[PDB]
């Protein structure tokens, strides 16, 4: 019924020795396009490349690894058929050995660790690349490209603008981690000069671990003291549970801990000069209660 | 004699074939067969496959991953897993299994990922992970591990260390502690750790690791003089006098 049209087609690359290439090539028609990939005329045929389909059929993407210079280069052309029609476009590799590396070359500072993460969770893969002009970020999860696109998704790709002479860093989000997510993931930077790639990054993704839930308690109560008048104590007061209960120092309904240094678990109190009795109440916060505790200061 | 045989549900996507077994009531798989061609994830959740004998999962060689969790698994036979060689990815966490032994995980030469979480786990022999050299991810939470052995991580790979929820009071630097260089998370929250100069090694460690690394906290639970603590924040001193 349709003839086949491009959706995407695969752009000029260059590459290092001993590096990684990757060419997107899919497209649209009715009956379905097939893509094949030809190294001059003839399909590619070697122990060093590889085709990797996109899930939808819409196309495909040429992986060579590791890269070997001239081998490589040049030229492959995309061909996408169907019944109605055929169309094709061409693209140039080029790999530069070693000592062809211009200054300026996208450079991985900083590439993406192994992750664990527990399911419906956040996993942030991190990367970090420098190089002239300043290299532009992008993803590949299993030798296939990551959907970052504007429209709203789980999948963004962090702008995390560090600002200066700092490296540039685009790390890869993901938000509601599924089993789907999980996999090899590969971090790319790229400018005028060429392309590098990060070390591949094996994604997992675990089951929550089930945490008991309990209450606040006291493991170090505030304990009673009596001092020679304008001496300092030091009152310990200690709170466990899960989560974690804040401790927080408190002078009748005068708070005295600042919120925002709210320590979680234990906080001492500092008294100074007490030359006038008093009782401190330290007291403990989490999502499953409050509780607290007097400490009666008595001067001698 | 699955899948022909419709006892378990192989449907065949996406991208890898997933035989699903779960909570089919399975006792043994000595009895039973898997496909020639195609390679798996083999799902045995809800079984109750109480006991693990030699040569089970023999004709299951073709397997990928094993995920065998909740079937009150306590006792597990020296080859039990053998013929294994494919498998990256061992689930047996939420059983009964009281220790690691030596050639526990025989059969298992590509293991990278093991969980075994929630088991009341104890005594891990030195020995019980040496020959799985490609496990790179050892989840362990939540069970009752007092100390890990010398040699325990020699020659294995560890990337992912999840050590929470034991009865944990120190970590050595010599042998254990410096074996993993290639840590990249380590979970050593809920821990009963206990700051004195045996501890010292840790710290120090902590210090020297990849930021971010560590995930969660190191609170000093002894001694009361210091309870409550962060290691963060512990000085020399106090740790050791
Ligand atoms: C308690 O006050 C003493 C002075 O006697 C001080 O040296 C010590 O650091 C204080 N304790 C703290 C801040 O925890
Ligand atoms: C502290 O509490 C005791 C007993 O509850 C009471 O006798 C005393 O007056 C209190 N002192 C205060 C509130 O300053
Ligand atoms: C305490 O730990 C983390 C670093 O992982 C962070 O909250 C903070 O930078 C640390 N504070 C120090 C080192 O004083």
């Amino acid at each position: 019924e349709t003839p086949p049209r491009f959706t995407r087609t695969p752009v000029d690359q260059t590459g290092v020795s001993g590096g990684v290439a990757s060419f997107i090539c899919q497209a649209t028609g009715d009956p379905r396009p097939k893509i094949v990939w030809n190294k001059k005329g003839k399909k590619v045929s070697n122990q060093r490349f590889e085709v990797i389909e996109f899930d939808d059929g819409s196309g495909s993407v040429l992986r060579i690894q590791p890269l070997r210079t001239p081998r490589d280069e040049a030229i492959y052309e995309c061909v996408a058929s169907n019944n109605v029609g055929e169309i094709s476009v061409s693209t140039r590799l080029t790999v530069l050995r070693e000592d062809q590396i211009p200054r300026g070359f996208p450079t991985i500072d900083m590439g993406p660790q192994l992750k664990v993460v527990e399911r419906t969770r956040t996993a942030t893969m991190l990367c970090a690349a420098s190089g002239n002009p300043d290299p532009e970020i992008t993803w590949f999860k299993d030798f296939l490209p990551v959907d970052t696109s504007n429209n709203n998704g789980r999948i963004k790709q962090l702008r995390s603008e560090s600002i200066g002479g700092t490296p540039i860093r685009g790390a890869l989000q993901i938000e509601q981690s599924e089993e789907s997510d999980q996999g090899k993931y590969e971090c790319v930077a790229t400018n005028s000069a060429g392309t590098r790639y990060s070390a591949p990054a094996n994604l997992y993704v675990r089951e929550l671990r089930e945490v008991r839930r309990v209450p606040p308690r006291f493991s170090i109560p505030p304990t009673n003291h009596e001092i020679m008048p304008g001496g300092s104590v030091n009152i310990t007061c200690v709170a466990v549970g899960s989560p974690m209960p804040y401790v927080k120092w408190m002078l009748g309904a005068e708070d005295l801990t600042p919120e925002d240094d709210m320590p979680i678990g234990r906080n001492v109190l500092e008294l100074n000069d007490v030359r006038q009795s008093a009782n401190y109440t330290c007291v403990a916060m989490s999502t499953l209660g409050v509780i607290e505790a007097i400490a009666q200061i008595t001067v001698k | 004699d699955v899948c022909k045989e419709k006892i378990c549900s192989c449907n065949e996507i996406e991208g890898d074939l997933h035989v699903d077994c779960e909570k089919k009531g399975f006792t043994s798989l000595q009895r039973f067969t898997a496909p020639t061609s195609q390679f798996y994830h083999l799902f045995l959740h809800g079984n109750s496959l109480t006991r693990l004998f030699p040569n089970e999962f023999a004709n299951f060689y073709n397997a990928v991953s094993l995920h065998m969790e909740n079937n009150g698994l306590h006792e597990i036979v020296p080859g039990a897993f053998l013929g294994l060689q494919l498998v990256k990815r061992l689930h047996i966490n939420n059983n009964k299994i009281k220790s690691f032994r030596k050639q526990t995980f025989l059969g298992l030469d590509d293991l990278e990922y093991l969980q075994a979480d929630f088991n009341l786990l104890r005594d891990i022999d030195p020995g019980a992970f040496q020959d799985l050299n490609k496990l790179e991810v050892l989840i362990l939470n939540d069970n009752l591990i007092s100390t890990l052995p010398a040699n325990v991580f020699q020659y294995v790979p560890i990337t992912h260390l999840d050590l929470r929820g034991n009865r944990l009071k120190t970590l050595p630097y010599e042998e254990v502690l410096e074996q993993i260089p290639g840590i990249a998370e380590i979970l050593l929250e809920d821990n009963p750790w206990d700051c004195t100069c045996d501890l010292l090694s840790l710290k120090e460690w902590l210090e020297n690791i990849p930021k971010n690394a560590l995930i969660g906290r190191v609170v000093c639970e002894a001694p009361t003089r210091l309870q409550g603590k962060d290691l963060n924040e512990t000085t020399e001193q106090d740790l050791c006098p």
